[PDB]
């Protein structure tokens, strides 16, 4: 049993931490905020059998966001050609990924 | 120990005996060493040695009885051209139960094992027939 | 109720020290005049930008420039 | 199951909807038997402390079936209204969905065959 | 999925503000109160687009406008502005009361030579408004169609059919 | 190898714990699961969380694990090869563990791995001036009022079950 | 995903394992499961701070707090148990076999 | 990246004073020694006051990492609830000593 | 033990179920979680034996093994979903330990070698209060994630639990450990039906806590522990051995008693999404529960075990226990029968 | 670089949005040398 004493009586015992999202001190944003919220905004009011299948996108994007997986698989297959292709001596990295740069401001 | 159920009832009855009775025989000692594990675990052995033979004992007699079953079944599917029919089944279920009272060594468990096995053996094969459910997923 | 208090305060002076600063201390705050000079202190401190609002035409009250008149003042704060 | 409809305004015993049906009587059988069931525990209640069953404490009795009959009319509302919450689920359903409901092709017994079995 | 679109190099290509960090925040309170109006529109474009390819324009202009400000000040103010940044500089966490001397020289300096007033407290922590000619992005977050909500309950509500229909029971 | 120094040092975290699991003796398990907390602690100090660091130092080392230590020294009166057995094989899977991942620079045995520096995930932005931590830890007494009525209560709780418990009467 | 969480997952593991196989003392099995909470806190700590979740900085000390409560409870118990038995050893919890 | 450079130079610093305080009487060949506390070989006396003063710094401790961010604290904006929780805080503290008190919890070590 | 000091633990008990059942948030679950049962540790230790000690060590190392699950399988749903509202989970690994968290906390097999121990170990009172309101809380976290759960793991944890409790409760004489498989059986039978309707399982946790409730209460109000102690009491109160007969054939399932209900409900869910062998396999190893109730109701109500000669001087005395609604839960688990359909107030 | 590769797209987003996200560091210092991967992502952490 979910006896729902909180909205019965109208107190907020534990949803402000229940997500990232919510109201967080000094306006601090997440780094996934605008994800979380493009999911809820699907997930509200539906039922968690339409949501899980409805518009699925929306919680791709944001597990994305959380775990980046894709990122770090696609950073290592760029590292891994650029590494292949350094050995066999047929690429030339540029100065300003060499530290040769004098970066802008 | 999911693959290993669909990996004995891919290949077709009456049809190979050799892989149906690995396969079967791959089944049974997983069994048996499951049943050995919490056997070792629950009631520790005197020794390594005494564990190890307890271990090895489990394991042979569950491969023994999943060997003996799948062969005798896949031979009377052979024999009797009726690949669907848990007449086999049952057959194979009383050859594993003698099996099981030859390893004991006494007449009467295996005589037992015999009936019992064979009418579960029966009722497995019903149950792939009909299409019975054990673990039914909900639906209303 | 009377002696109490005296012998008390002769015997366990320590406790009678600290139960006496203790109610000092939840009392006093509730009493003082300058809990909403603390209040409107730290609710006027800067730490993150104030973004400006895009003018549809109907803010009297928002400033279109710092220094001019209507907005916020701290006049209270800098005479305290 | 209907958790959806129990979610909105929670911890209710009887919403607002339950007053547009009809309350159970007074002399409701359910009623009657949850009463008699108060008056087996007052009975209960004399004979294990060794008391005369029959005669001993007229008001603790009468407490007992008050306190039955009490909890079990709020009880016998509160079922009904759910029992009828499910069918008015129900219905609203059907009738939202007349593509997966439909009209039956009823025959009548002429047009259909059955094979017969002899008994002999 | 799509392909990201960035901005070529030559659309990056800016002459920048290169001064320090103690110059920056010694004529903080000046930059704040001249040259407010870009600053704040590029904020309010910034905060509203949510996408700095949108903003680089008026970026542009915020660094156009600090470096007139700043030409401004070497024209009249140099010294002054060169010993109050000095001494702001020397601090370690370059503190605003240990240089009020200096501070107030430039102040006046300022003041008589190109009129300028530097603001109060909470002057510059104003929240203000901004007359912008850009029209307001309708959809930022590049939202897509949200699912349809289910049907709600409508009706009155009536007594079950035959009671609980469970079994036997005629209630 | 410097950028690689979190990764190091939760594999020092992972072989102190595969020390002190082995169970030698209690005081040097005790030790070992110092040696850990510290090395956790380095961890969580070298990602940007210098608060909660110091709490596990000043908390858990400081504060509870003394009192670990001191119960240990009245009991288990002064003065193996399962000891050994476990540590070397715990060793053998770490090391497998970090040689597949780092030749191939992805792994799996429950959940997917990938074996880059754990710099990548960081974010490029300042939080002005200041912590986000602190801040977080901070709203415990503006918004976490109910948190703190439940952990009070809990220890006010804990110190009449304690005083009870051990009584004998 | 980050390689520092399967490092912490696999001490998880490892003090898990070493919990559930007792040796002898009561007090290893002790140090097991606060090695366990230890590693919990470093996983939570490690996600919290990564993914800028402000309001969730607080768990990780009501976590220790608990669990070291947890742990004082379990200190009275052996305490107990080796005031009634002279040691703290797991095979003199025997008696409720019968 | 300094502070654990300074953290190596001080532990370095100790273990080479360790080590020249133990090794270098190491070679002097001074003399062997047979030798063969006013307990002989007394088992160790379980006192129940040690380690209940031992749980109770560790209670007090914990009720202490709760007590700890007040400095931060005390800027938020909503200061009346703030101030409500400290004193409750602490008031909480104060009630489990009190507790500890009556009930001779501090008794033979006062 | 003082009685205000008892009265401010058994409210922290409640209080921790209460913070369970109502919060929104995993640590407060947790928080809850650990909260009953640190209140609960000293009602175990009332006594002051090294029986009840021993269990109570069992007891906290068992229940701290699962919170500390409890807090992985949390970290790791917020790992993968980044929130923590009390919901459907959004990892397996997380669902699966979650499950078997609440599994060792519930002591179903096999993870139930800790029931039988503890409640001998304990008092009846304390295993009265361990036996019904302990297990209020997980299976309200289980009610809560029932769209994560696996299915397998739960089935197979329901039917190892009922062969298991029925098979260890054919071997007892102690009333506490046959008390301790009677409710590892039943909370098989429980989680059984959980998947498929949790109002089911509902109905049936009540009508559990109510015959366990009468059951146990009758034990302590004629103060045996033992099978031959129970069987004595022929010569003190029969009324006593009535009500005794009465409620362990109610709880055997017979009808027309009030046990009967739960699991002709189960049957009847069960049978709707087409399983048939399972209902039919659990109503077969319930006959083994039955069968030792059976056993009990023999050697105490259908028959007159001899009695001693002291038997007269306690027959000079009347009782004096505050034998508290012992006669309302006597009725409520034997004549519930016909108003089976009240359990619609339940969904 | 990523030329060789067959089916290989120069720039493809991960996510399914064309919202602006806010760069990873690996993203930006990804293909630079490891000092000013050490200056940019611990370097303030380590600084004093
Ligand atoms: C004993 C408990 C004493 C303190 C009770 C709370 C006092 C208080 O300041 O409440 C207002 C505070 C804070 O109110 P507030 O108005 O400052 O909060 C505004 C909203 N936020 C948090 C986003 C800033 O708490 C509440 O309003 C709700 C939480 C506590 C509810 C009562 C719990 C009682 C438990 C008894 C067991
Ligand atoms: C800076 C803080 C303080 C640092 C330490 C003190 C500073 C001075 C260090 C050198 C002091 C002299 C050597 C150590 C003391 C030897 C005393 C002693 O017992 O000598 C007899 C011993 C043994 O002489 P022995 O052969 O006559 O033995 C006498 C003992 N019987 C007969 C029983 C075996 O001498 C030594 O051990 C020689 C040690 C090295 C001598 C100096 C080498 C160069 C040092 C520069
Ligand atoms: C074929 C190989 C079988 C290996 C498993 C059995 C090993 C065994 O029996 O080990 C004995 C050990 C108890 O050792 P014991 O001698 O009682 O300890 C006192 C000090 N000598 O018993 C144990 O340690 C019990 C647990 C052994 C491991 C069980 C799980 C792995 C093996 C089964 C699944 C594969
Ligand atoms: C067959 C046979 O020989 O069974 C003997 C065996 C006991 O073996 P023993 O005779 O001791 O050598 O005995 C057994 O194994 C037990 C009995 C074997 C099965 C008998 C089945 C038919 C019994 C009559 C059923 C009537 C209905
Ligand atoms: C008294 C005991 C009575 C037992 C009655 C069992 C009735 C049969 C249930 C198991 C069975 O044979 O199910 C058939 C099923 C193959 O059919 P299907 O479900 O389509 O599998 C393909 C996967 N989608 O098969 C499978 O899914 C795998 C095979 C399951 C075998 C279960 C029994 C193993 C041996 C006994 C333990
Ligand atoms: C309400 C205010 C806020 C309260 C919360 C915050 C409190 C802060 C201080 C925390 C103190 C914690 C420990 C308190 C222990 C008190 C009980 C006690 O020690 O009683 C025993 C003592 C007599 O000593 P004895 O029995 O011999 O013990 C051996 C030591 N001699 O007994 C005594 O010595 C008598 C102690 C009780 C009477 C003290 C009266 C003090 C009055 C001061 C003026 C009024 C202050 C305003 C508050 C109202 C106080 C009633
Ligand atoms: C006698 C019963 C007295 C009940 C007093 C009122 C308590 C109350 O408000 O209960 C609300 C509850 C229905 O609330 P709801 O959130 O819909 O249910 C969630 C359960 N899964 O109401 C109920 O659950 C009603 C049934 C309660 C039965 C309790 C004793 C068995
Ligand atoms: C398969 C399941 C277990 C997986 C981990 C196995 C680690 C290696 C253990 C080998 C067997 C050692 C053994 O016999 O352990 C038993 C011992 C308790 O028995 P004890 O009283 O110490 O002595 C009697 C010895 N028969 O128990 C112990 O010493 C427990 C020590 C556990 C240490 C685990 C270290 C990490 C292992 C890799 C990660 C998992
Ligand atoms: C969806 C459902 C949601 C939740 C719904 C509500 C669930 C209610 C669960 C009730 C659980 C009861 C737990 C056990 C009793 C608690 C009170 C207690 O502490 O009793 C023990 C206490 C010990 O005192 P002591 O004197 O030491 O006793 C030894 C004998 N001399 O005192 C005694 O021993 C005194 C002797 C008499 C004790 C009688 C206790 C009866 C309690 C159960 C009543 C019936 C169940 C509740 C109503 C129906 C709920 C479904």
């Amino acid at each position: 049993p979910f006896f729902d004493v909180q909205k019965k009586l109208g107190v907020d015992l534990d949803h402000w931490m229940t997500i990232q999202s919510a109201e967080q001190p000094h306006r601090i944003p997440a780094r996934c905020h605008a994800f979380e919220k493009e999911w809820i905004e699907c997930a509200h009011g539906i039922g968690s059998i339409r949501a899980e299948k409805e518009c699925k996108i929306e919680f791709e994007d944001f597990r994305e966001c959380l775990l980046r997986q894709k990122t770090m698989k696609r950073l290592n297959a760029i590292k891994r050609q650029r590494d292949k292709l350094i050995k066999e001596g047929k690429y030339t990295p540029p100065p300003h990924h060499s530290g040769q740069e004098d970066l802008r401001p | 120990a999911k693959t290993l159920l669909h990996q004995y009832w891919d290949i077709p009855e009456g049809t190979e005996c050799h892989r149906k009775t690995y396969a079967a025989t791959s089944i049974g000692g997983a069994s048996g060493l499951v049943v050995s594990a919490y056997s070792v675990a629950l009631k520790t052995p005197t020794s390594f040695l005494e564990g190890v033979a307890r271990t090895g004992r489990y394991t042979f007699t569950a491969a023994a009885i999943g060997a003996i079953f799948g062969l005798t079944s896949c031979i009377s599917a052979q024999v009797r051209e009726k690949p669907d029919d848990p007449l086999n089944y049952l057959i194979g279920g009383c050859a594993g139960g003698l099996t099981l009272g030859a390893r004991t060594r006494s007449y009467g468990i295996g005589a037992a094992a015999c009936a019992y096995m064979g009418l579960t053996a029966a009722l497995v094969k019903m149950g792939q027939l009909e299409g019975w459910k054990v673990f039914a997923e909900p639906k209303v | 109720v009377a002696a109490f208090l005296k012998n008390v305060w002769a015997k366990e002076p320590v406790l009678v020290a600290s139960f006496a600063i203790a109610g000092l201390a939840v009392i006093l705050p509730t009493l003082s005049p300058y809990t909403k000079y603390s209040l409107m202190i730290n609710r006027a401190t800067p730490y993150n930008y104030p973004v400006p609002l895009r003018d549809d035409g109907n803010m009297p009250d928002v400033p279109s420039h710092p220094q001019d008149p209507q907005g916020p003042s701290l006049e209270w704060l800098k005479r305290l | 199951m209907m958790t959806g409809r129990q979610a909105r305004a929670p911890l209710q015993f009887l919403p607002d909807e339950a007053r547009s049906l009809p309350p159970p009587k007074l002399t409701d059988p359910r009623l009657a038997y949850i009463g008699f069931l108060g008056y087996c525990s007052g009975l209960i209640d004399n004979a294990i402390r060794r008391r005369p069953v029959l005669s001993a404490g007229l008001h603790r009795q009468f407490l007992y079936i008050t306190s039955f009959v009490f909890v079990g009319y709020y009880l016998l509302k509160r079922q009904d209204y759910m029992y009828a919450v499910r069918d008015h689920d129900m219905f609203s359903y059907i009738k939202s969905h007349p593509e997966d409901f439909p009209e039956k092709d009823k025959k009548t017994y002429r047009e259909v065959f059955e094979e017969f079995h002899p008994v002999r | 999925p799509g392909i990201v679109e960035l901005p070529s190099l030559e659309d990056l290509k800016v002459q920048e503000v290169k001064v320090s960090s103690s110059v920056l925040k010694a004529a903080a309170h000046h930059y704040g109160a001249q040259c407010d109006k870009p600053n704040k529109e590029f904020m309010l474009c910034r905060w509203e687009e949510k996408d700095p390819r949108r903003c680089l324009e008026e970026g542009k202009l915020v660094n156009q406008c600090a470096l007139e400000f700043f030409r401004q000040i070497k024209r009249h103010c140099a010294e002054p502005f060169t010993e109050y940044w000095t001494c702001i500089d020397y601090s370690g966490l370059q503190l605003f009361r240990r240089c009020r001397k200096e501070q107030a020289q430039f102040d006046k300096c300022v003041l008589d030579k190109l009129g300028w007033v530097r603001p109060d407290l909470g002057e510059l922590s104003k929240v203000t408004k901004v007359k912008t000619d850009r029209p307001l992005p309708e959809n930022p977050y590049h939202s897509r169609a949200r699912p349809e909500p289910n049907p709600e309950v409508e009706g009155d509500l009536k007594p079950a059919r035959h009671g609980s229909r469970l079994f036997f029971w005629t209630m | 190898m410097m950028t690689y120094i979190v990764f190091i040092l939760s594999i020092i975290f992972v072989m102190g714990f595969v020390g002190f699991s082995s169970k030698p003796s209690p005081i040097y398990g005790g030790l070992g699961l110092i040696v850990s907390g510290g090395v956790g602690c380095g961890i969580v100090l070298n990602f940007g969380g210098s608060f909660l660091g110091l709490m596990v130092f000043l908390i858990y080392l400081g504060g509870m694990m003394v009192v670990f230590g001191y119960t240990t020294a009245m009991a288990t009166e002064q003065y193996n090869k399962v000891v050994l057995g476990t540590f070397i094989t715990g060793l053998l899977m770490e090391f497998l563990m970090v040689y597949y991942v780092l030749k191939d620079k992805e792994v799996e045995i429950v959940f997917k791995f990938n074996g880059m520096g754990d710099w990548v995930i960081y974010d490029t932005g300042d939080s002005g001036f200041f912590s986000e931590e602190a801040m977080g830890i901070a709203a415990l007494y503006s918004y976490g009022t109910w948190l703190v009525i439940v952990t009070g209560w809990s220890l006010l709780i804990g110190v009449v079950v304690i005083m009870e418990i051990t009584r004998g009467n | 995903m980050s390689l520092v969480y399967m490092n912490i997952m696999m001490a998880f593991t490892v003090s898990l394992t070493g919990l559930l196989m007792y040796r002898s003392h009561l007090m290893s099995s002790l140090l097991c499961l606060e090695g366990m909470m230890l590693s919990l806190f470093i996983l939570a700590t490690l996600m919290i701070l990564n993914s800028h979740f402000t309001l969730a900085s607080m768990m990780p000390i009501i976590l220790l707090v608990f669990a070291a409560c947890e742990a004082a409870l379990g200190l009275s118990l052996l305490v107990m148990v080796s005031n009634t038995y002279g040691t703290d050893y797991v095979q003199n919890l025997n008696l409720l076999q019968c | 990246m300094n502070l654990m450079i300074t953290l190596l130079t001080n532990f370095t610093l100790a273990t080479l004073l360790v080590t020249i305080a133990f090794w270098l009487p190491q070679l002097n060949v001074y003399s062997e020694k047979t030798s063969p506390d006013p307990m002989g070989s007394a088992r160790l006396p379980f006192s129940m006051k040690f380690f209940l003063v031992a749980i109770t710094f560790l209670l007090f401790d914990l009720e202490i990492a709760l007590l700890l961010p007040l400095p931060w604290a005390s800027q938020t904006t909503n200061l009346n609830t703030m101030l409500t929780m400290a004193l409750l805080l602490i008031f909480l503290l104060a009630v489990s000593l009190a507790y500890e008190w009556t009930q001779k919890g501090l008794e033979w070590t006062e | 033990m003082n009685p205000i000091i008892l009265i401010i633990i058994l409210m922290t008990v409640m209080l921790g179920t209460i913070i369970v059942m109502i919060s929104t948030h995993w640590l407060l679950i947790w928080i809850g979680f650990e909260m009953n049962m640190l209140a609960i540790i000293p009602i175990m230790m009332k006594k002051h034996n090294p029986r009840a000690t021993e269990a109570s060590t069992k007891y906290f190392l068992t229940q701290s093994t699962a919170s500390m699950l409890l807090m992985m399988a949390i970290i790791i749903n917020l790992m993968f979903s980044g929130q923590w509202t009390v919901m459907k989970l959004f990892n397996p690994m997380a669902s699966m330990l979650m499950t078997m968290a609440l599994a060792m906390k519930l002591g179903m097999a096999p993870f139930h070698f800790w029931v039988p121990e503890v409640t001998q170990g304990i008092p009846l009172s304390s295993g009265l209060i361990l036996l019904t309101w302990q297990k209020l809380a997980p299976m309200s976290v289980l009610y809560q994630i029932l769209p994560s759960i696996n299915l397998d793991l739960i089935l197979t944890l329901s039917i190892l639990s009922i062969t298991i409790g029925g098979w260890g409760g054919l071997n007892q004489t102690q009333l506490r450990k046959i008390m301790a498989y009677s409710s590892i059986a039943h909370m098989g039978w429980m989680t059984a039906v959980l998947l498929y309707n949790p109002t089911m399982t509902l109905l049936n946790l009540i009508i559990y806590i109510i015959m366990t409730s009468t059951m146990f209460t009758l034990f302590m109000a004629n103060s045996t522990t033992t099978t031959l102690s129970l069987s004595h009491t022929w010569n003190k109160a029969p009324i006593m051995t009535i009500l005794v007969l009465i409620t362990l054939l109610s709880m055997g399932g017979l009808p027309p008693l009030s046990g009967f209900m739960p699991k002709w409900m189960i049957i009847q869910e069960m049978t709707k999404n087409d399983s048939i062998i399972l209902p039919t396999l659990m109503a077969i190893t319930a006959l083994l529960n039955l069968y030792f109730y059976m056993r009990l109701t023999y050697s105490t109500a259908l028959t007159m075990f001899p009695s001693t000669n002291n038997m007269k001087m306690k027959w000079q005395f009347p009782t004096t226990k505050r034998m508290t609604l012992l006669p309302t839960m006597t009725v409520l688990s034997t004549m519930l029968l016909p108003l089976t359909p009240i359990l619609s107030i339940l969904e | 670089i990523m030329k060789d590769v067959p089916g290989w797209k120069v720039g493809e987003s991960v996510f399914h949005t064309t919202r602006w996200v806010t760069p990873m560091m690996g993203e930006l210092y990804g293909l630079r040398t490891g000092e000013e991967i050490l200056s940019s992502t611990y370097g303030f952490i380590w600084y004093t």
